[PDB]
RNA sequence: AUCGAGAGA
DNA sequence: ATACGCTCTCTGCTTATCGGTAG
DNA sequence: CTACCGATAAGCAGATCTCTCGATTGCGTAT
């Protein structure tokens, strides 16, 4: 977490090893960032599927 | 039995004769089509590569397709094209009878 | 396929049938009982040794190992018969509409007999008889009906006997597409008539109904109290499989008479009775162990899914059998019924379970789910489309392609890695042992060598693990007399490597046309791991050398060798059949090298000239026709000899063109003007004379893929071989020239001068205010208004809110800024450039056509211009800012995406952002378009794969159905149509054309007088006539192509060709006379005919599919879908064009358009005020219109018509909407008389009025009951105002008057209604109206008008994108579509009426077409190409159109 | 279970999150070069929903 | 064998 | 501890309940 | 006065070039 690059090369990793990924079965994995709706904001929406949901639905 | 096969054979040959178009009234192209030329060359090459007697003189060549092309140039291909009409009628044109291009 | 093991027998046809339970019990090897597969195989299990050998266990049936055991079927005995999932719908339809009492159908017996007689007639080609039987209605009670049925039976018998006697049908019946359509329609109507019955007619005994809940379950409902009342005078429940089987067995054994014809399409010789046991599965047949071997993947052992489902069926069957023994205890012993009731309910549940298990084993959508046997044969991954219509192949290779100009243009460069693995079976002989023995001595490793030596008896010895001395011994014993008599008619084969003489077939996916798979010649190169391809093939394959790869198929028999070297080879495909244009030639470096070599500035000494000539042309390789290179006198004699590049071109032609022929006389142009060479130059005008380039420069237009260039002309005059040789020689020449005088581009090519830069700056300084001016024009504001005026900003805000106004603003601004861009580029190129042509290599590439274009040059050197996104400018955020940098509503061209920057100098960050937007859109569009048109080609080709050319010169489908009587009307090959109207070219090259045609050998085999006489008569008659319309003229003379065969009678030509030839000979009188020239041109027409056996259907499908990828009425792929993929009766944009009389002014035409176009009521409404008062719940719906002098002018609608529509339709619709909403919520005395009339006519109108003096208001009070809840009364009123029409003509949305294009003045209306425009003859030329809608024109004008509309529309999609597709393809498509008199389509709907069912089931919905083909016992004679490849028989099109016979010399 | 989620990408949830897709949540950080590796940690995805679609807005 | 990620034209 | 029973796409064909016309 | 045939609202079946790598059923149960 806080090792300087000298200690990082001493512990066999890399000079400027970066984080953000996991190791599972010796294969490195990353949880890819995804884009989602802005939180805590009511946004007006027009969508045909809203009317397709039922009857009398605008 | 034997008579049933005899009548089956007679019906088959009668149908064959009823389908054949005699040489005096065929109304197809006098030329040899590209497909006919290609298949006649391929079949003659197959035959000669299968140890058939040859008529033209070999010039040291060993490609059967080239020998077949030489025979077609010399009009020595002993083959007949049976052009089939849509209804099953057929005209038996000869290779020498047709004019290549 | 070994050619030394001939096969005598052949599969003539295959007929679908039903596997009965008796034969499978007879044919099976053993029954499978326990649902355990392994402990070693379980005896009596699925992997039993009677179903085939299994893992070194010899099969107990045939006693052979896993190699020699074909696998045998077994059967599992179902305890109860089960509903076959395939036939369940027919089972259900026949179960319904039947009498359980009388065991006959609930339809009248006489009507059933009528249907049976009609079907018996349709079994033969007797459509007319089966319709003349209907008019025998009695005529001419029970005795009368019996006599009528006897009359109908005797009529059918006599008609069939007459047909058999007179030859129209044999005893096997005549089954074609139209008789199939009639039979399907008759059977469909028979079933529909059956199912629409309520009470039995032979005995009025009401039968209980039935209900459906999917599969495996059929239930019946009980009659009602009033229904059983008739059942009281005639004197829910789960039905069982055995019960329904007994019911349908009785019905079928009673109505055999009609069933023998309902379940047959051709007469059945054996007269086998149709039985109801064929619809039930009492036995399941298990596929052999060979086809159900375990799926083992290393340690990952998995059980076969079929074994899983069969084991489940076995478990349920054994459970039922065990349940059948303890239930016997509760029936023989007098035990209570509760336990017996439980055991019986368990037995019923087990019946349902075994039925579902069988339905799972057969199908997987009726039972994540395990794929059954139906899913293995269903879709793209199914058995058909993945293992019969496309396969993996031996003797093929794949690699990356790299260019090579030192290889023949018809050759391929094959690495030694491929050349040692690929091999060809060459049988040894007495003339071949010279090289085959050498190859055997070489061995598998030393190219060229033999990997294997196939003995006479089929033994395949391998030389890989063999020593050199042993290989030499084998090669010495290679040619030996056969010691065995049984094998004395064979010779040993040698699997020698792929030499230089062998032929190979290349292919690059996607194969969008046949040109993308050609037969190249093999050239074994010494470096490895890349396929070397000339630059001529890049255009053919759409290939490239940035990572592209392509396959290399190696044919294994001399038949395929000849096919690839002659029919599929590279040089015989110089011209694409899509439009007849060439597709081969040099591309970039050769084009620029030729532009530099063939200028006046090029001079070469004697040694340089000789070196170039010998570099390009090499007689020892066969490149020279004279065996000795011949040169020319120099164009300069003093001070020292100097040749010219044009002399090098002349010498190249002189040495490759055959002698004893005149040189080419060609006059053409090139792409580089005469202002790019200076004042007075004439280098734009290419000029050949006796094969000597005397003027002009060779360009892209001459060598390359360009019509009427020197290479195309050489092709036409000297055959394809000479054009191929010329391409190869020019490739070698322009390669060696570019080595010594290399070509380059740099930074100085991209620079302008100081004056050019000042011009660009001065013009671009005028672009600052164009955006503001355009915005002011769009917002209807006077010019010279400030860019930040409040009213301008408000209007721009409105435009931002409204998408249409935004598009209008974008169009106007884009037009202005594109005008400015054009000013800049035309001013600054090439006048302002620093380095100029030909030194400027950038402009050299642009003008020469080697690479790039003037657009790219302008973008690099002047500016990038407007960035267009989705046909608009850059998107603008909700705040009016198109980017954070630009202030809201910025009226500036740069803000909207106008890039005043060039790639030479760089673009600002904002312009960089906009250009990234545009580039991203382009990448997206290319990614979509690369395969948006992939379904269309297969949809066309599935149906058109059999349409070929017959020896009658009539194109007709594979079965025999005639599509057209003559290909394109004239039987002219498109690849040979090029130089037919080139009469000047033919006159110039007359002597070489005569030499190539040789009429000396084309006289004794032709009739040269009768066709000419008939054509003269026809031309004379047509010249006398043709001043009268097409309907009034009497024919009296069919065109000469109809009477006389164009390929056998000289002079029989199309009316257009003859007219053009005569017009030429009459308009230019020019030493060879007109008689011999006309004779030569007619012989050329004879020799330009499409050969019998041509795959014209495939060619048309490919030529309408592949050009589609190059892509207010729908265009491109959507329109091609509407027309040729589904044939929609309702298209997105139905339009019909209306010609106008020449005496109608444009004002009158516009007035007619206004008076014809529809106008809704909402289009004259200003606003509506609803004053709702509940003080019994009323409404006062005041309506406000525009000014009369405004809406009457705009729409031609007056006060009287407005009052009429309001009084009649608007108020009525308002009342209807109000009452529907109310029901939904539960869950001047003339004016007085008018008001009273409206009140009386409508439900709850209390007051009414109208502005009878101005037409400005329509205020009427409405009232309702107080008990009703609150209504919106604004939304419904608005909807009603939208709905109600003021003046409309049915189906016409809007009639508009476009600008007169092509001279003619036409109107276009949205929506097709022909019979409604026939009434306006005073303004419309009623006999000239044409429409987009093919269905409407088919309905109101006939099949042929629909044919013309299809052709014109399917041509209008390509011709908008400047794509040329020959009308022969479109005519063939349309004549295949309307081949039944209806606007059919290319899909499974239009495919149903087809003789071959293999084709349809390979197409799609395989299960459905299989059930239909097995119910009718259809027998297809293996005619369609799909059926041929399913059964593995030689195709019918092309080289399979005939047969080859051997003339033995002994009887 | 966390290791299964990281190895497969499948979001096996008995209740379902507020997200649309159920699979492909974890990518394998490839090490072809440092440019690829560093760009793995700067990418943001719209979702697997829009890959199988026709609308291009 | 199946479904997920990605890559080449 | 272990073996074995088990939630945001495009068409076109087909079915259902309300309209009449006629014996 | 009811049977039969259209005729629009609803339901249901279906396709849209090559190549790597990674991952792989949950409990239950009777000893
Ligand atoms: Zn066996
Ligand atoms: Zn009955």
């Amino acid at each position: 977490n806080k090792m300087s690059p000298y200690e990082l090369v001493q512990h066999k990793e890399e000079s400027d090893e970066i984080g953000g990924y996991f190791i599972v079965n010796g294969i490195e994995k990353l949880i890819r960032m995804l884009i989602v709706q802005r939180r805590n904001h009511p946004m007006a929406i027009i969508r045909p599927s809203f009317a397709n949901r039922g009857a009398s639905y605008s | 039995g034997p008579e049933d096969f005899q009548q089956h054979e007679q019906i088959r040959r009668k149908t064959l004769k009823e389908k054949a178009i005699p040489k005096d009234q065929r109304a197809t192209t006098p030329y040899m089509t590209k497909y006919e030329r290609a298949r006649i060359l391929g079949t003659r090459a197959l035959q000669i590569s299968m140890n058939a007697p040859v008529f033209v003189d070999l010039e040291g060549e060993t490609d059967p397709l080239r020998i077949a092309m030489k025979e077609l140039a010399e009009k020595k291909i002993p083959l007949v094209i049976r052009r089939y009409l849509p209804d099953g009628s057929f005209e038996d044109w000869s290779v020498e009878e047709l004019i290549v291009d | 396929m070994d050619i030394s093991k001939p096969v005598g027998s052949e599969i003539t046809s295959v007929d679908f049938g039903i596997l009965t339970a008796k034969e499978i019990r007879n044919l099976s090897a053993k029954q499978i009982t326990n649902p355990t597969v392994l402990d070693h195989p379980v005896s009596g299990g699925l992997y039993d040794l009677a179903l085939g050998a299994f893992l070194r266990n010899l099969c107990s049936t045939c006693g052979l190992d896993e190699k020699f055991c074909p696998g045998h079927q077994g059967h599992i005995e179902l305890p109860v018969p089960c509903y076959n999932p395939l036939f369940f719908n027919q089972l259900y339809i026949y179960l319904r509409a039947s009498c359980l009492f009388c065991h006959h159908f609930r339809l009248k017996s006489v009507e059933v007999h009528r249907y049976a007689c009609k079907l018996r007639l349709l079994q033969y080609g007797l459509i007319d008889e089966s319709y003349k039987l209907d008019e025998i209605t009695l005529g001419s009670s029970s005795t009368l009906l019996n006599e009528l049925k006897s009359k109908r039976s005797e009529y059918v018998d006599m008609a069939i006997a007459k047909a058999l006697s007179d030859g129209r049908t044999t005893e096997r019946g005549s089954f074609t597409a139209t008789v199939n359509d009639e039979r399907k329609k008759l059977v469909h109507e028979f079933h529909k008539k059956l199912l629409s019955r309520g009470k039995c007619d032979n005995c009025g005994m009401f039968s209980p109904k039935f209900r459906k809940d999917g599969f495996t379950k059929i239930f019946e409902t009980a009659l009602n109290e009033k229904q059983i009342t008739n059942n009281r005078v005639k004197g829910s429940t789960y039905i069982l499989s055995t019960e329904v089987k007994n019911i349908l067995d009785t019905v079928f054994r009673k109505e055999q008479c009609v069933l023998q014809y309902v379940f047959h399409s051709r007469p059945n010789l054996s007269r086998k009775l149709v039985k109801a046991d064929s619809f039930f599965m009492d036995v399941l047949v298990v596929p052999p162990t060979r086809f159900r071997l375990p799926s083992k993947l290393g340690e990952e052992v998995h059980e076969n899914s079929q074994n899983q489902l069969l084991s489940k069926v076995l478990t349920t069957s054994l459970l039922i059998r065990d349940l059948n023994d303890d239930l016997s205890k509760l029936q023989k012993d007098k035990v209570s019924l509760e336990d017996r009731r439980v055991i019986f309910s368990r037995l019923m549940n087990a019946f349902v379970t075994i039925q579902n298990d069988v339905n799972a084993f057969i199908d997987s959508t009726k039972a994540v789910p395990i794929p059954g046997v139906k899913q293995a044969l269903e879709k793209k991954e199914g058995l058909f489309r993945k293992h019969m219509m496309g396969k993996r192949v031996n003797y093929a290779a794949r690699s990356v392609i790299s260019p090579d100009p030192n290889i023949e243009t018809n050759e391929i460069g094959v690495p030694p890695v491929f050349a040692v693995k690929l091999t060809y079976p060459e049988p040894v002989t007495a003339y071949n042992i010279a090289e085959l023995r050498q190859a055997v001595i070489n061995g598998p490793d030393k190219w060229p060598g033999a990997t294997q030596i196939q003995n006479e008896d089929g033994s395949l010895v391998s030389l890989i693990g063999m020593s050199v001395e042993q290989r030499k011994a084998l090669a010495n014993q290679l040619l030996t007399p056969s010691s065995n008599v049984s094998t004395h008619t064979l010779n040993k084969k040698v699997y020698r490597h792929i030499k230089n003489r062998d032929v190979v077939l290349m292919n690059r996916q996607p194969t969008l046309h046949k040109a993308s798979m050609m037969g190249h010649k093999v050239r074994v190169l010494p470096n490895e791991k890349t396929l070397r391809l000339h630059y001529a093939n890049t255009g053919a394959y759409n290939a490239d050398f940035d990572g592209d790869e392509m396959n290399m198929h190696f044919p294994q028999n001399e038949n395929a060798r000849a096919e690839a070297l002659n029919l599929a080879n590279t040089d015989s495909q110089y011209l694409t059949p899509t439009s007849g244009s060439p597709v081969r030639g040099l591309i970039q470096d050769h084009i620029s090298a030729g532009v530099w070599l063939t200028s006046k500035d090029s001079f070469f000494t004697r040694e340089q000239y000789q070196q170039y000539i010998y570099g390009c042309i090499r007689p020892e390789d066969g490149h020279t026709t004279r065996s000795k290179i011949v040169t020319l006198p120099p164009t300069i004699f003093k001070p020292y000899p100097l040749w010219t590049g044009k002399q090098i071109i002349t010498t190249v032609l002189l040495n490759v063109t055959p002698p004893d022929m005149p040189g080419i006389n060609l006059i053409s142009k090139n792409k580089i003007k005469n202002e790019y060479w200076g004042k007075g130059s004439l280098e734009n005008e290419v000029l050949f004379k006796d094969g000597a380039l005397l003027c002009g420069i060779l360009d892209k237009s001459q060598y390359g893929a360009s019509k009427y260039g020197i290479v195309h002309s050489l092709h036409e005059v000297y055959g394809p071989e000479v054009a191929a040789k010329v391409l190869s020689v020019l490739g070698r020449l322009f390669t060696n020239y570019i080595t010594a005088t290399a070509f380059t581009c740099g930074m100085d090519d991209l620079r302008l001068t100081a004056e050019g830069n000042k011009w660009r700056t001065d013009i671009l300084k005028t672009s600052v205010d164009t955006g503001r001016e355009a915005a002011a024009e769009v917002t209807n504001l006077d010019k010279d208004t400030p860019a930040d005026d409040p009213e301008l900003l408000k209007r721009l805000q409105e435009i931002l809110r409204d998408n249409n106004k935004s598009g209008i603003l974008d169009a106007v601004t884009s037009s202005k800024v594109n005008a400015i861009t054009s000013q800049v580029v035309s001013k600054c190129v090439p006048d302002g450039t620093m380095k100029k042509f030909p030194c400027n290599s950038m402009q050299a590439m642009a003008l020469s056509g080697a690479k790039g274009s003037n657009v790219n040059v302008s973008q690099i050197m002047c500016l990038l211009g407007q960035q267009a996104l989705e046909g608009r400018r850059v998107p603008v955020m909700v705040s009016g800012k198109t980017l954070p940098s630009f202030k809201p509503y910025e009226t500036d061209a740069m803000a909207g995406g106008y890039v005043k920057g060039r790639f030479y100098s760089g673009i600002k960050p904002q312009e960089y952002y906009f250009h990234c937007m545009a580039g991203r859109e382009g990448l997206i569009d290319t990614a979509v378009k690369t395969s948006r048109s992939g379904y269309l080609q297969r949809c066309l080709t599935k149906q058109l794969e059999g349409v070929h050319v017959s020896y009658d010169n009539s194109i007709r489908d594979a079965d025999g159905t005639l599509v057209q009587f003559m290909y394109g009307g004239d039987a002219i090959d498109i690849t040979k149509e090029s130089h037919m109207t080139q009469f000047e070219f033919c006159l110039d090259n007359y002597y070489a054309l005569l030499k190539k045609y040789n009429p000396s050998a084309l006289i004794e085999h032709l009739d040269v007088e009768s066709a000419l006489k008939y054509s003269k008569k026809t031309l004379k008659y047509r010249k006398k006539h043709s001043k009268e319309p097409h309907y009034k003229q009497s024919v009296k003379y069919d065109p000469v192509l109809a009477k006389y065969n164009p390929a056998k009678y000289l002079g029989s030509v199309s009316e257009n060709f003859q007219d053009k030839l005569e017009s030429f000979l009459d308009k230019n009188s020019k030493g060879v006379n007109e008689k011999k020239f006309r004779a030569l041109m007619q012989l050329k027409y004879m020799r330009s005919l499409i050969n019998p056996g041509e795959a014209v259907g495939i060619i048309a499908s490919q030529s309408v599919g592949e050009p589609s990828t190059q892509m207010n009425v729908t265009l491109g792929i959507p329109r091609l879908r509407e027309i040729v993929m589904t044939a929609s009766a309702a298209i997105k944009t139905p339009q019909m064009t209306l010609p106008i009389w020449n005496d109608v002014s444009d004002e009158q035409a516009d007035t007619f358009c206004k008076s014809i176009s529809k106008v809704l009521l909402s289009e004259v409404i200003d606003k509506v005020i609803v004053t709702e008062t509940t003080g019994a719940r009323s409404y006062v719906i005041h309506m406000r219109f525009f000014d009369n002098n405004e809406y009457s002018e705009e729409y031609d609608v007056s006060k009287e018509e407005l009052q009429n529509v309001i009084s009649n339709q608007f108020i009525h619709l308002l009342e209807a909407a109000i009452v529907k909403e109310i029901k939904k919520q539960k869950r001047n005395k003339v004016q007085r008389d008018r008001q009273s009339a409206i009140i009386s006519h409508h439900r709850f109108i209390t007051k009414y009025n109208f502005d009878d003096e101005s037409g400005k208001w329509c205020e009427f009070k409405l009232e309702l009951a107080a008990d009703t809840e609150k209504l919106l009364m604004v939304n419904i009123v608005e909807e009603i105002c939208r709905k109600s029409i003021i003046r409309q003509i049915p189906h016409i949305d809007r009639c508009v008057h476009p600008e007169p294009e092509n001279g003619k003045r036409v109107l276009v209306t949205e929506g097709v209604n022909f019979q409604a425009m026939w009434d306006q003859e005073a303004f419309i030329d009623v006999d000239g109206i044409t429409s987009n809608d093919v269905a409407a024109v088919l309905k109101t004008y006939g099949v042929e008008a629909a044919r013309n509309t299809i052709v014109n529309e399917i041509n209008n999609v390509f011709s908008r994108y400047a794509i040329s597709v020959s009308f022969r393809h479109l005519d063939l498509i349309a004549d295949m579509m309307t081949r039944q008199g209806t606007y059919l389509a290319f899909n499974r709907q239009g495919m149903e009426t087809s003789t071959s069912s293999f084709m349809k089931m390979s197409y799609e919905t395989t299960c459905q077409f299989l059930t239909k083909a097995v119910l009718d016992n259809e027998r297809e004679q293996l005619d369609s190409p799909s059926a041929r490849i399913v059964v593995g028989k030689l195709n019918n099109v092309g080289t399979g159109s005939f047969d080859v016979l051997a003339k033995v010399p002994n009887a | 279970k966390m290791q299964y989620f990281l190895s497969t990408g499948n979001l096996v949830s008995q209740s379902g999150l507020d997200l649309q897709q159920v699979s492909g949540y974890t990518v394998v950080a490839e090490k072809i070069n440092f440019y690829r590796f560093i760009s793995h940690f700067r990418m943001v995805h719209r979702g697997s929903f829009f890959a199988q679609l026709k609308t291009t807005t």
